[PDB]
């Protein structure tokens, strides 16, 4: 999982 | 016409919360090429990558989401999220590395 913002 | 980086920012923070990756890339690789380019400019290349590495890793292009966050972190080093994304690919990667070494 990656996050963004 | 002409956008300033904090135009094309804005506008790829518009197209990021309407889940548009196609365009927030667009937008946001347009505010880093003005700022590469030395425009003075109140928005830091740290937060356009961090949106960018993001839009870009939803298009399935890993390759270029780990590239744009080792360059966050070049410029960050400390940034919390752009760490876990570089562990997770760096997990990944070593998979992919085991998995040839095997075959
Ligand atoms: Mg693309």
């Amino acid at each position: 999982g990656p996050a963004g913002p | 016409s002409f956008l300033t980086a904090e135009d094309c920012f804005e506008l790829g923070k518009v197209a990021y919360t309407e889940a548009d990756y196609y365009h927030t890339e667009l937008w946001m690789e347009q505010a880093l090429r003005q700022l590469d380019e030395g425009e003075i400019s109140t928005i830091d290349k740290v937060s356009v990558l961090d949106y960018l590495s993001y839009a870009v890793y939803q298009q399935g292009d890993l390759d270029k989401a780990l590239l744009l966050t080792k360059k966050l972190l070049e410029l960050d080093p400390e940034h919390q999220r752009a760490n876990g994304n570089l562990k997770y690919f760096e997990y990944i990667m070593a998979k992919e590395l085991e998995h040839h070494h095997h075959h």
